[PDB]
RNA sequence: AGGAGUGGAGCCUGCGGCUUAAUUUGACUCAACACGGGAAACCUCACCCGGCCCGGACACGGACAGGAUUGACAGAUUGAU
RNA sequence: AGCGUGUCCUACGCCGGCAGGCGCGGGUAACCCGUUGAACCCCAUUCGUGAUGGGGAUCGGGGAUUGCAAUUAUU
């Protein structure tokens, strides 16, 4: 219907490579493959998302006190 | 230090009486001496050791050496460089 | 700080002492008694130290310590 | 060695600007090319010609 | 395996100047400015050691200090020590990896487990 | 291609810091007290006011004949 | 033919004298000028720490910098241009002259 | 007498602490704590893990032009041409 | 609007949603950006007391720039 290409959620996908709107029931089963990439790829950010801590590399030394007791 | 660096760095403070340098090492090139590829390390490196002669005199101010012959010095590269006795740096031929 | 000295390395590195060899200018010239001269060592066709200087005999390649040309 | 000797780049940043008059690389005057540190401007600021007048 | 749509056995086919249409905009960016002579210096040893082995057993280690470094699909397979600061850390290039650096995957800091807190 | 104005009459004075520090340090020992600058489109002249004016000049004048050279050298001048 | 004389100085008493010393001189002979118009002054600001080191109550220095400016304009030849110039010449004034 | 607030929340930035190979350092009531123009990717950089250079003047003694010394391709090695 | 900067400050034209790209021009400046068409302010619309279209932290995909290098996300 002639919606352009830069207005979707998944634009270029990694496994296929297709430009698709994930929607309520797929859009968090397509973060949980995310971050299972990155940890079964063992990257510092998919180790980040494992033991909790923060990810766009932040100060950790102050703010970002809750949930940890 | 080549042996023709280390000569033309003599023979052009001889025409004067003085040299100016900056404390600079690793600029590639001295002004005073292009066309010549001397370094500016290597005329650092000479007034240095003809300072600790007695040769020269220097003043050291904001990045720059100042450098001067002295009655030794005129007496010590007119015998290095082989000059004629007719030949006098420029700061002692006016007035 | 503080200083800590820590000077353990792999042993010491030893600095490369060059070889003290003879008048190496004998093996460059073959002279027999009748005068004529051979010259033992390839020479390199350049300009910065054509006609008289003479180029490595090495076990596969022939180089010339100035000009850093390689003839495999 | 010749080839690494003084071989990082240094077209930018604070390694590669100095006062003019001490050689310090914090806190430095760019402004109008004055290029003297923080310090030494408060000490030749009236051989330059700036006066404190309000 | 494949990226965007498009598996290993064409990635290694596929021009160099060609794979910046399926990585991402930094990559991309990467590629056309350039890879140097650190990078060309590093592919050969990871060539050469990965033809020099045996065919049924993993390559020797290629240690280098370039955390900065695209893993390209002519890297994949290969034994790479990725120093972290002090010493080098063993990484294997796994498939999935053709897109990151090669720092991502030493780290340069041990976890923070803490202690008894002291005087604050 | 010249310079613009701010920077100019910037320049005019960090040029004049320099060279009484120069100054400074190489005549003090003989009565050093001042330097005035005067731009005449022909010759700048560089009058030094000092307390001993003989050990200034010196024997022959072979020392502000030593002077007038390597300032020049310093700062550009054309011979 | 147009003659541009350009004043620009830091002590406006100074270059005020010059001014009014050229101007008159003009006058003095058979000239037609164009009166001295004022640009807006020049203020270069510099604030500075005054400490050291960064320890006490944290006041700044502001230092400044004034500079003056004139424009004067003339109608004559450079032979007839080139004396009122030369026989008024203060320091801290820095004359410039253009030819249309 | 009042006005806007801060102290509560999210985050940005400095101090302790705790970690760390190192998380360089000065300053601790007003008169330390968005202060050291201190918003550090490299440089800055002091800190940590490694690896080249001497840019050790000058004086004396030794060796040495039947050479004091100087630099260098390739194989190996090296993070590295 | 006012105080300031400018040999990096930029007008004009074309492709881009945009961030942003290409070709000509001006300015060492009351001469060009620039008559500095700033934001709150002001006039119409939709929303309708609710953790709400308030508020934006956090995180996932893409795209573009600065740089030798952006992975412990530079912007
Ligand atoms: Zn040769
Ligand atoms: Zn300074």
């Amino acid at each position: 219907y002639k919606i352009p290409d830069w207005f979707l959620n998944r634009q270029k996908d990694v496994k296929d490579g297709k430009y698709s709107q994930v929607l309520a029931n797929g859009l968090d089963n397509k973060l949980r493959e995310d971050l299972e990439r990155l940890k079964k790829i063992r990257a510092h950010r998919g180790l980040r998302h494992f033991w909790g801590l923060r990810v766009r590399g932040q100060h950790t030394k102050t703010t970002g006190r809750r949930g940890r007791t | 230090m080549p042996k023709k660096n280390r000569i033309a760095i003599y023979e052009l403070l001889f025409k004067e009486g003085v040299m100016v340098a900056k404390k600079d090492v690793h600029m590639p090139k001295h002004p005073e001496l292009a066309d010549k590829n001397v370094p500016n390390l290597h005329v650092m490196k000479a007034m240095q050791s003809l300072k600790s002669r007695g040769y020269v005199k220097e003043q050291f101010a904001w990045r720059h050496f100042y450098w001067y012959l002295t009655n030794e010095g005129i007496q010590y590269l007119r015998d290095y460089l082989h000059l004629p006795p007719e030949i006098v740096p420029a700061t002692l031929r006016r007035s | 700080k503080k200083r800590k000295k820590k000077s353990c390395t792999t042993p010491k590195k030893n600095k490369h002492k060059r070889k003290k060899v003879k008048l190496a200018v004998l093996k460059y010239y073959k002279v027999d008694e009748n005068g004529k001269i051979s010259r033992l060592r390839r020479e390199c066709p350049s300009d910065e130290c054509g006609a008289g200087v003479f180029m490595a005999s090495h076990f596969d390649r022939h180089y010339c310590g100035k000009c850093c040309l390689t003839y495999c | 060695h010749q080839q690494l000797y003084w071989s990082h780049p240094r077209k930018f940043g604070q390694g590669s600007r100095s006062c003019r008059v001490c050689s310090n690389r914090h806190g430095l005057i760019r402004k109008y090319g004055l290029n003297m540190c923080r310090q030494c401007f408060r000490q030749y600021a009236k051989d330059i010609g700036f006066i404190k007048l309000d | 395996f494949t990226y965007r749509g498009v598996d290993l056995d064409q990635l290694l086919d596929m021009s160099y100047e060609q794979l910046m249409q399926l990585y991402s905009a930094r990559q991309r960016r990467r590629l056309n400015r350039g890879l140097r002579r650190k990078q060309h210096s590093l592919l050969k040893r990871l060539r050469k050691a990965k033809k020099e082995a045996p065919p049924m057993e993993k390559p020797e280690v290629v240690k280098t200090h370039l955390r900065d470094m695209i893993i390209l699909p002519e890297m994949v397979g290969s034994m790479v020590g990725v120093y972290n600061g002090k010493t080098f850390n063993q990484v294997e290039i796994k498939p999935e990896m053709i897109g990151h650096y090669l720092g991502e995957f030493s780290i340069t800091y041990k976890p923070v487990k803490h202690g008894r807190p002291g005087i604050g | 291609v010249q310079i613009s104005k701010k920077r100019k009459f910037v320049a005019d004075g960090i040029f004049k810091a320099e060279l009484n520090e120069f100054l400074t340090r190489e005549l003090a020992e003989d009565g050093y007290s001042g330097v005035e600058v005067r731009v005449t489109p022909t010759r700048t002249e560089i009058i030094i006011l000092a307390t001993r004016t003989q050990n200034v000049l010196g024997e022959k004048g072979r020392r502000i004949r030593e002077l007038t050279a390597v300032v020049q050298k310093r700062f550009g001048f054309p011979e | 033919h147009r003659i541009r004389i350009t004043l620009t100085s830091r002590n406006v008493k100074s270059l005020e004298k010059v001014c009014a010393d050229l101007i008159r001189g003009a006058k003095e002979k058979n000239l037609k000028v164009k009166g001295p118009v004022r640009m807006p002054t020049k203020t270069l600001r510099i604030t500075t720490r005054k400490t050291p080191c960064g320890e006490g109550s944290k006041t700044w220095d502001r230092f400044q910098m004034r500079i003056h400016k004139r424009l004067i304009d003339l109608h004559s030849p450079s032979e007839i241009v080139k004396q009122i110039t030369s026989i008024s010449i203060e320091p801290g004034v820095e004359v410039e002259v253009t030819i249309a």
